[PDB]
RNA sequence: CGGCGAGGGGAGUGAAAAAGAACCUGAAACCGUGUACGUACAAGCAGUGGGAGCACGCUUAGGCGUGUGACUGCGUACCUU
RNA sequence: GAGCGUUCUGUAAGCCUGCGAAGGUGUGCUGUGAGGCAUGCUGGAGGUAUCAGAAGUGCGAAUGCUGACAUAAGUAACGAU
């Protein structure tokens, strides 16, 4: 079925009220390399909890 | 309008407002509804009304003193400079000069001054007589005008 | 007596009807033809 | 001193890019770069490129320091839309608006 | 053109 | 000059205490509704609450004339199908009498946010005690 | 003090030194106007109520301004009956300055 | 002579929309809905000039009634007393006094009671 | 800056880039960003009559003007037929 | 019955105008109305008094025509399990 009346910009905003993203609360610093990373994720260089887990 | 007489879409079932020709005056690039044609804009004036209008115009010109009567009005040679000097001598700028006989030298002299016109006796008209600021009558022109107006 | 000091006589130049140009003119919408019928149809009417 | 970087006719829709822009509006530039690094959106990639360009503008052209910069303004406007055809069932054609957007980032210290 | 449920006869002639 | 109107941050509201023992329900309720609306003040303004706070003691001892103690039926609907409920006056007194007084005054008050504010001003007690001795109510004879 | 009088079919309660807007009086721009029909004069618990006019009490005003009031639009509209009409209106007024109340 | 209608059309539509400034949504944006609102606003304004006169008389009656009942007489008997004592102070001024000068209204109530008695 | 991009910011020409090639002017619908006010116990052609408070300008320090509009009386769109 | 406005012709090789025209967007004044007048900002070269004259002369509706842009909606779907 299909609408009888055109919804407004007000109701469009009210429906999109819950569409907002949530940023990550805080990043992490590694105790060896010192690089910010997602928690429980290995860093960009390949460190995790102070151990080089992957080469390069 | 250039186009065909085909119905643009079938009468019923399309869901669109019905149309019967692409050349409809409603449509974009359609024809004009009441398109104008070459027509004759001229009006008839009775001869006695035309003569009464000229008599009233001449009487009003004499009443407001815009009509100067001179005995003779001519130039020696067709020189616009000479005519302009003679009119500045007479202290006239915007002038219709009627002359009893069509003079080639005067006509060629006044052809280039756009505020000065030179007319023969038989060719005066209400728009020119009303529009031009001063009108200069020669005596022969006065006689011819009074004769043709009776 | 100039070209912009001449005016016609009083009552000699009454302006024509302009049919269908809004409510206030008194000739809007139907334009003096009533409602429906052969006499309000375009080109309608009977012969003499 | 406000410094402006724009990316025009960005091949993305204004609504999604508005989600990301409203995510970073008002933060410091370092926090904003962390947020745009770890947001999983194509609009986040586009907005991060514009923001890094704005920071480099504020360095090179006006001498502003990174540690003082904040994202004063950010807004996404609707750009022109390319119109395409998607053929449907039973001979019907439907039109597809491949939307674009203009992403503007204004960074400053005050 | 036209919808098949408008061309159909059992549902168009629903209230004769 | 423009007609004076009461201002909601300037008006003074008093506190009264009214014994409902032996009064007639309707006439007591009309006088309460008038004093909650504030029709008794020269500074009355229709869009401004200007009434007085009224405490009603012994709400379980009101009187109704005729057979109204047994025949006056209160109806309501629970919003579910078949959910029409009724309760007579004596059942309403036996269960909760403050609601008898409160429906009478609520039906006599205007409808809307302002009438809701005036009904907020009305305080009804079933016994002959109140907690509002700190506000120092004056005895009102109705 | 204040005094209740009538002018232009309406009644006004005025004090000394006030500016009062009345209906258009046929008095020139800067003259004085003498109101004799005073309904009531109050003088701080000294009240005089006329039956119908207070005897010997008059109000003296100085005409300050003449003018036209703020415009209003009159709209008349009969729907589906093809009837619509509009009009404008500005009401003339006279500002006086009440400068004397004498009992 | 062909006439193009852009300038006049824009002027008329903008006149209506400037009148319809302040309304909700399409009533202040869209010309059609705005025109339907401005006409209704004019009709309501006319009808409410009349209703303003009625409403203000109603308010004055209520205030005179409250003050007279405070002074120990009903509104109807108070007005009967004034019309019998031939006092021509109208209801606007009487409500004004009833709010601002209670002593003068006490004097008026005493006059009306003396006229009835 | 960017992918030896797209796009942009400086510099420069020009009277003007509030004429940069998607280029004279640049309306409305439509979509945003900032500021002021209102709005999370409140029912309906969404206005109108009354109306407090708040914010900003004030030039008789007097109230006025502008924006909002809590509360409130009345109030079921336009065309056609 | 009486009028407002718009385009064009005459008055007009006149009058206003790069010390800023038309157009666009605000503000203030004014008329009983259609409307007029003044001015800030954008604009960047035309406009036109007054009295007459001619009409492709005034739009909200026609399941009206053409372009642009919303809505359902960041929803269904993304074409062989
Ligand atoms: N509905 C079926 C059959 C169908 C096709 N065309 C029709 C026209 C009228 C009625 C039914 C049909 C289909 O789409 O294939
Ligand atoms: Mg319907
Ligand atoms: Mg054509
Ligand atoms: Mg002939
Ligand atoms: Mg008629
Ligand atoms: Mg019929
Ligand atoms: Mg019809
Ligand atoms: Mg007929
Ligand atoms: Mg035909
Ligand atoms: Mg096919
Ligand atoms: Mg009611
Ligand atoms: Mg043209
Ligand atoms: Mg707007
Ligand atoms: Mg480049
Ligand atoms: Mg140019
Ligand atoms: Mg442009
Ligand atoms: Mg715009
Ligand atoms: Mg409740
Ligand atoms: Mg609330
Ligand atoms: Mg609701
Ligand atoms: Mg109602
Ligand atoms: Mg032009
Ligand atoms: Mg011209
Ligand atoms: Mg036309
Ligand atoms: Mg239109
Ligand atoms: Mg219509
Ligand atoms: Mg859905
Ligand atoms: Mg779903
Ligand atoms: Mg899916
Ligand atoms: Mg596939």
């Amino acid at each position: 079925a299909v609408q009888q009346n055109k919804p407004t910009r007000s109701k469009r905003g009210m429906r999109r009220s819950h569409d907002a993203l949530t940023a990550v609360t805080s990043l992490s610093v590694d105790k060896t390399s010192g690089e910010k990373h997602l928690r429980h994720h290995i860093t960009a260089d390949g460190y995790y909890r102070g151990r080089k887990v992957i080469a390069k | 309008v250039t186009g065909s007489g085909k119905k643009p879409w079938r009468q019923k079932g399309t869901g669109r407002a019905r149309s019967g020709s692409i050349k409809s005056p409603i449509w974009r690039s359609g024809g004009v509804t009441f398109a104008a044609r070459p027509q004759d804009h001229s009006q008839k004036v009775n001869k006695k009304m035309y003569r009464g209008a000229l008599k009233s115009i001449l009487s009003e010109l004499v009443r407001q003193d815009r009509l100067i009567v001179v005995e003779k009005f001519s130039v020696e040679a067709p020189k616009t400079k000479l005519l302009a000097q003679k009119l500045k001598d007479m202290a006239l700028e915007d002038v219709l000069i009627i002359t009893g006989e069509l003079d080639e030298n005067l006509f060629l002299a006044a052809r280039n001054l756009h505020k000065v016109d030179v007319r023969d006796a038989t060719g005066i008209d209400p728009v020119s007589l009303i529009a031009f600021d001063k009108v200069v009558m020669t005596a022969d022109a006065v006689k011819q005008v009074e004769e043709m107006l009776a | 007596m100039r070209l912009n000091t001449l005016s016609p006589a009083e009552g000699s130049k009454k302006a024509g009807k302009r049919l269908g140009r809004g409510i206030g003119s008194g000739l809007g919408k139907t334009g003096g033809r009533g409602h429906k019928g052969q006499k309000s149809r375009s080109g309608g009417g009977v012969r003499r | 001193m406000e410094t402006i970087a724009k990316h025009r006719h960005a091949r993305s829709s204004a609504q999604k890019v508005r989600l990301v822009a409203d995510l970073i509006r008002g933060k410091k530039v370092s926090q904003a770069l962390d947020i745009l690094t770890y947001t999983n959106k194509k609009a986040a990639v586009l907005v991060k490129k514009v923001l890094e360009s704005a920071i480099a503008n504020a360095e090179h052209n006006d001498g502003a320091d990174i540690d003082d910069l904040k994202v004063t303004k950010i807004f996404v406007d609707e750009g022109p839309s390319m119109k395409r055809i998607m053929p449907r069932a039973k001979g019907r054609a439907d039109r597809i608006l491949k939307r674009t957007s203009h992403i503007t980032v204004v960074v400053s210290d005050r | 053109t036209s919808k098949w449920f408008n061309i159909d006869n059992k549902i168009v002639d629903h209230r004769p | 000059m423009k007609t004076f109107t009461a201002k909601p941050e300037t008006v003074k509201r008093d506190w009264y205490v009214v014994d409902a023992t032996g009064k007639t329900l309707g006439r007591l309720a009309t006088e309460l509704a008038r004093r909650l609306r504030g029709k008794h003040k020269a500074e009355y303004t229709p869009h401004v609450d200007t009434g007085d706070y009224i405490i009603v003691l012994n709400a379980d001892k009101v009187a109704v004339t005729g057979n109204k103690r047994t025949d006056k039926v209160y109806y309501h609907h629970t919003g579910h199908i078949g959910g029409i409920k009724q309760a007579t006056f004596e059942e309403m007194i036996a269960r909760r009498p403050e609601r008898v007084i409160e429906i009478a005054v609520k039906g006599m008050l205007p409808k809307g946010p302002l009438g809701r504010a005036m009904f907020r001003k009305l305080k009804v007690y079933a016994g002959n005690e109140h907690n509002h001795a700190a506000q120092q109510p004056q005895v009102l004879d109705i | 003090m204040y005094a209740v009088f009538q002018s232009g079919g309406k009644q006004h309660r005025v004090s000394e030194g006030q500016t009062v807007r009345l209906e258009k009086l046929d008095i020139a721009t800067g003259e004085t106007v003498e109101f004799a029909e005073v309904l009531m004069i109050a003088n701080g618990e000294e009240v005089k109520i006329g039956v119908p006019f207070v005897d010997g009490g008059v109000i003296k005003a100085e005409v300050v301004a003449h003018g036209r009031g703020e415009k209003v639009k009159i709209v008349k509209f009969r729907r589906r009956k093809h009837y619509r009409k509009q009009q404008g209106h500005r009401q003339w007024f006279t500002d006086v300055k009440i400068t004397g109340i004498s009992a | 002579a062909r006439v193009k209608r852009g300038v006049i059309a824009r002027a008329r539509h903008k006149k209506i929309l400037k009148q319809a400034k302040g309304y909700y949504g399409a009533r202040s944006r869209v010309y059609r809905v705005a025109f339907q609102a401005v006409i209704k606003a004019g009709q309501y304004a006319y009808r409410d000039r009349r209703q303003r006169k009625r409403q203000f008389r109603q308010l004055w009656i209520a205030r005179i009634n409250a003050a007279a009942r405070q002074n120990g007489i009903s509104y109807s008997k108070f007005i009967n007393g004034l019309k019998k004592a031939s006092v021509e102070i109208d209801r606007k001024i009487l409500a004004d006094i009833a709010v601002f000068d209670k002593v003068a209204f006490t004097a008026l109530v005493e006059k009306a009671k003396a006229a009835l008695a």
